[PDB]
């Protein structure tokens, strides 16, 4: 059970920060609980409808000169 | 109540950009314990404590599930669960008793519990694929074997269908949880090195997706079943007494239930 | 000058006919406050639904206020735990399909005793569904309709005499009964009974109940604590100054935006489709649809909006003096209602979706009904005219605020006005009445909200911490008093009800640094700076955008909503 790199990695690097939050419970990191957003079901556009208009425009440019 | 020659190339470019992927923090304070009263702590350690006396279980089991204002103690309650999960992995009632819990509050439509799916999930996909469960299989008895064979995946057929039921109480974290967990479960199935209950969890998870995601694991089944059942060349005739990992009854198991997923993709 | 006026009060009883004892136990009445109604949202187990009984409301055969203390038929009673069974593909799913059938069977016997026509409503509701699971039985059980005709059925008469046995464990045993004990009064204790009475469980049954209910005692929530909202705020972009107030649906998938140039905007808010289907896909994806319908059915500026609580039909108020409706799944208008000769400023539905009263600038409310064109009541009386309209959360009484700095309630089939509340110091332009009704919140143009309670009608306490501006929206937690204010200052507040008041809601038995220190700054002066109350804990900026709603939905998330401003 050696010969997976992305989690023997994950074992490695986060030895030691575990170990303390495991000793602190008994009284990047996915398992602090209070600093956590959820995630929204549909959020608007905001900058990609100015490049996906600024595009469409140089489309209407390409379009061989037609306006 | 909130928390009161360069090295910058490295605080600046994998510090804060692996960082804003992920989201944003701003020091939510969990711990002080002047945060709650009297009365909340009081209801806390006599609901942690009862989990003749099935009836008090039950009674705190719909007290979490029903009550309202214990939006104070939810970050409490995954507190101890994940230690009671993650400390106490060997006895089978009490994890049962953990994951009856769990379903508890999150039936309770009440609170607010999109801020913790992050810190749920893992307990979810840790009893339904974890190397070991019971721990003490009692050996030297094929009896016992089936008996410890059936109670460590009576907690895997629960804890698939308690990840089914967090796949659909929050479909606003569509695309965020359906390709996370099929993305675990892709990672845990394709190896072999596994043990057999691993296995057994990660098909059963399997089996509680749906549609083209199940048709996503088609082709990479055939040189899966080459790899863990060793069909070097047979000609399918002495199936019985052939195989190398398992015994005969597991294989059955997995035969079994690796078409108790496929049944859906041909319903349609 | 106030003791002149107890003089003026008590001279007009003597001449109004109190009598000297009446008049002092009437004062006395008056000046105690509201007790507490344990029941105060009607919780599911002691509380019961309204009736349908298709007449319209009426506050007479009622107590007062002031003095201490506080059929169900078994369609319903049988679809609670149909759906509750239903709702589950988990491990406990094939025993529940084990038990349904004779609790279903002995509900039907016990109906046709009573009722035929509910019995046949009963058993054609949820026949097909265990047909090929039970047989024939069910077409022996067609023939069954009156007293005599059980007698006819043998099988049914021996349903009487063999009590049909089921061998449960004892989880299933004590999920039902605890299932079956947090709600007795929508049916769970019909259920119960039929259980105790006509069932054999294989494992006495009322000492086991008594157990039930006494460990469930043992252990509840008696004094809530506060607890801080996830506000979710909705920012409008492209709206150059002409949107004005905002409302979303619940469920919260559909927005209605009323703009300054006659169109009401609906977004889908989940990016959906929104244009309804239904599988007809006949032709028309030439048109753009941006998952955004437009309405135009107005002639002058939308100034408010309101949703059903079926969420299927769209109320909006204009300038224009009309007020019309719109089908929220064809996108289209169906009935204008014409009864006003001022601009319409702030319509709103009943809470059970009957009938909406509406604010207007000719200083009366009129009560409508979705069915008629023309109103059924005119609730005149303000010296000024009505800015904010809410109902009771009974649909049976009206809160009206208006521009004089004072709000009314008015008894909705008298039309006469029941309270007048004075204290106020500016146009009142949110109103709300809390969950469990004995006290009405309103915030004014001043930044000052307050709380009266409707029994006594004087002030329990105010809130000083918003800016000396517009509170646009209230909102109200769901179980329990916690304030949610969003109002002009860009900020989205939040307040505990309970502080001052003879109710202290658990305070902590345990400081901070922040605290008394951010309005002891006072860089700007000491009289060109606001105070907070001690009621005020938590103020959330939405830099720069003003929030017009605020809708705090059933889980603790509120959603806030606005228009991004430059």
């Amino acid at each position: 059970d050696r010969d997976d790199l992305e989690i023997s990695v994950w074992k490695t690097v986060t030895a030691k920060v575990r170990a303390e939050i495991c000793l602190k419970r008994t009284e990047l990191q996915e398992y602090d609980i209070s600093n956590a957003i959820p995630d929204i079901v549909y959020e608007g556009v905001n900058t990609k409808t100015l490049d996906k208009m600024e595009d469409a425009s140089v489309d209407r440019m390409l379009q061989n000169g037609i306006n | 109540l909130n928390d009161n020659s360069a090295s910058v190339t490295d605080t600046g470019a994998s510090q804060h950009l692996s960082n804003v992927k992920p989201g944003q923090n701003t020091e939510v304070k969990p711990l002080v314990k002047h945060v709650l009263s009297k009365e909340l702590q009081i209801y806390f350690n006599k609901v942690i404590s009862t989990l003749a006396a099935q009836h008090m279980k039950q009674a705190a089991l719909t007290s979490l599930r029903t009550d309202s204002g214990l939006h104070q103690l939810v970050p409490y309650f995954i507190q101890f669960i994940a230690e009671q999960i993650t400390q106490n992995l060997s006895d089978l009632q009490l994890l049962t008793t953990i994951l009856e819990m769990i379903y508890s509050l999150l039936s309770n439509t009440s609170i607010f519990l999109d801020p913790y799916i992050h810190s749920l999930m893992p307990s979810i996909l840790t009893l339904l694929l974890a190397k070991k469960l019971g721990g003490s299989p009692k050996d030297d008895s094929p009896q016992e074997i089936h008996e410890f064979l059936e109670r460590t995946n009576a907690l895997r057929d629960f804890a698939a269908s308690l990840l089914d039921y967090v796949l659909k109480k929050f479909p606003q974290a569509y695309k965020s949880l359906k390709p996370r967990v099929t993305r675990t479960l892709l990672k845990t199935f394709l190896d072999i090195n596994r043990v057999f209950g691993t296995y057994y969890g990660c098909l059963k998870g399997v089996s509680v997706l749906e549609g083209e995601s199940i048709r996503f694991f088609l082709g990479n089944l055939n040189n899966w079943a080459r790899l863990v059942f060793n069909e070097s060349g047979i000609t399918l005739d002495n199936i019985e007494e052939h195989l190398t990992k398992f015994t005969k009854e597991e294989t059955q198991i997995l035969v079994d239930t690796v078409i108790s997923a496929l049944l859906v993709l041909k319903k349609d | 000058s106030a003791s002149d006026l107890n003089r003026i009060v008590l001279e007009y009883l003597n001449k109004k006919g109190y009598h000297r004892t009446e008049a002092m136990l009437r004062a006395e009445s008056g000046r105690t406050l509201t007790p507490q109604n344990k029941q105060s949202p009607a919780n599911t187990k002691t509380g019961k639904f309204p009736e349908q009984s298709s007449i319209p409301p009426n506050p007479g055969k009622t107590a007062k206020p002031i003095s201490n203390p506080t059929p169900e038929n078994y369609i319903r009673a049988y679809s609670m735990l149909k759906n509750w069974v239903d709702s589950s593909l988990e491990i406990y799913k094939p025993e529940l399909s084990y038990i349904m059938y004779p609790i279903f069977i002995y509900l039907f016997l016990n109906l046709v005793a009573k009722n035929p026509v509910y019995a046949r409503r009963f058993f054609d509701r949820f026949s097909p569904d265990f047909k090929d699971f039970h047989g024939s039985e069910i077409n022996r059980l067609f023939s069954v309709n009156s007293i005599d005709h059980i007698k006819e059925n043998e099988v049914a008469s021996a349903f009487q005499s063999h009590k049909y046995r089921i061998t449960m464990s004892k989880t299933t045993l004590n999920l039902l009964l605890y299932f079956l004990n947090e709600n007795e009064s929508i049916g769970g204790s019909l259920i119960i009974s039929v259980i105790n009475q006509h069932l054999d469980p294989n494992i006495d049954l009322k000492l086991e109940i008594q157990k039930v209910k006494e460990s469930r005692d043992a252990i509840k929530l008696d004094n809530l604590q506060l607890a801080l909202p996830s506000v979710c705020m909705y920012t409008f972009q492209n709206t150059n100054k002409d949107m004005s107030c905002l409302d979303f649906s619940d469920d919260c998938r559909i927005a209605a935006a009323g703009f300054q140039d006659s169109y009401i905007k609906i977004w889908s808010l989940d990016g959906s489709s929104l244009n309804n289907p239904n599988i007809a896909l006949n032709n028309n994806d030439k048109d753009e649809d941006p998952t955004c319908k437009t309405l135009v059915g107005h002639s002058g500026t939308v100034y408010s909006t309101s949703f059903s609580p079926d969420n299927k039909y769209l109320l909006s108020g204009s300038e224009d003096k009309t007020v019309r409706l719109w089908s929220m799944d064809t996108h289209t208008a169906l009935v204008s209602y014409k009864g006003h000769n001022h601009p319409v400023w702030d319509v709103s539905f009943s809470p059970l979706g009957h009938y909406f009263a509406t604010a207007s600038h000719d200083q009366t409310a009129r009560l409508w009904s979705c069915d008629h064109i023309y109103p059924l009541r005119i609730f005149a009386g303000h010296l000024n005219d009505v800015d904010c309209v809410s109902f009771h959360p009974n649909g049976c009484y009206v809160f009206t605020g208006s521009s004089d700095k004072t709000c009314r309630m008015w008894d909705v089939s008298t039309g006469d006005s029941v309270r007048l509340f004075l204290g106020h110091t500016a146009p009142v332009i949110s109103i709300a009445v809390c969950p469990d009704g004995r006290w009405l919140s309103t915030g004014s143009e001043d930044g000052i909200i307050n709380v009266w309670d409707i029994g006594t009608g004087k002030r329990l306490k105010q809130m000083r911490g918003h800016g000396k501006n517009a509170i646009y929206s209230l909102s109200y937690s769901k179980e329990g008093n916690v304030l949610i204010s969003g109002g002009a200052d860009h900020t989205v507040r939040v307040w505990d009800l309970k502080k001052a008041t003879t109710e202290p809601s658990a305070e902590p038995d345990e400081g901070d640094v922040t605290a008394s220190i951010n309005q002891d700054i006072k860089e700007y002066g000491r009289r060109r700076t606001v105070i907070p109350t001690s009621d005020l804990v938590a103020s959330f900026y939405t830099k720069k955008t003003p929030v017009f709603k605020v809708k705090f939905s059933r889980s603790n998330l509120a959603l806030a909503g606005g228009a991004f401003r430059p």
